[PDB]
């Protein structure tokens, strides 16, 4: 009887902080996925790093 | 556990009931099995619960360690006795059984014996 109190406290705290963290995950990124042409340089850096592939592979 | 044999019991019991209960053993031996097995195989005690991962984890701790303490100082009683003067008029019964019986059969067969002696012819 004494487990049965607390563990749906916290059972309901993990399914909450989920809850909160997909919730706020889709809505932050839904928002903020602006600004690629701004900074071209993602891209820039991807031919870096695809340059030390294109080089650096064999 | 809680019970025992104590002379030979629970087959020889059955059988043989004082006629003043006699009825009512036949119904108690029953009874009694049901008792003995279910006892058997109960717990005897759970787990007594590793705190260190609730109160960490479970950051409500404010509920959580005030509910342990009240846990914690939690006591407990036993059961109750109520049908164990039983056991105690069973040194009274068994006064009637032995002595009761034993001395005045003892008297009686006295009788039949030296009776014995002359019918040898």
């Amino acid at each position: 009887e004494v487990k049965n109190r607390l563990d749906y406290h916290i059972s309901v705290q993990n399914m909450m902080r989920q809850k909160e963290q997909e919730h706020m995950i889709n809505w932050v990124e839904k928002r903020v996925v602006q600004s690629i042409s701004a900074q071209q340089e993602k891209e820039t850096i991807a031919k870096c790093i695809a340059d030390l592939k294109l080089l650096s592979k064999k | 556990r809680k019970l025992a044999l104590k002379t030979i019991d629970w087959v020889a019991f059955g059988e043989i009931i004082p006629r003043n209960q006699k009825a009512v053993a036949n119904s108690l031996k029953s009874w009694n099995e049901t008792l003995t097995s279910r006892l058997a195989t109960l717990p005897e005690k759970p787990p007594a619960i590793d705190w260190a991962y609730y109160k960490a984890n479970v950051a409500k701790a404010g509920l959580v360690d005030d509910f342990e303490k009240k846990f914690n100082a939690l006591k407990v009683p036993i059961p109750e006795d109520k049908y164990t003067a039983q056991v105690d008029a069973e040194e009274k019964e068994d006064v009637k059984s032995c002595a009761e019986f034993l001395t005045q059969s003892k008297t009686r067969i006295q009788e039949y014996e030296k009776e014995l002696e002359k019918m040898r012819n």
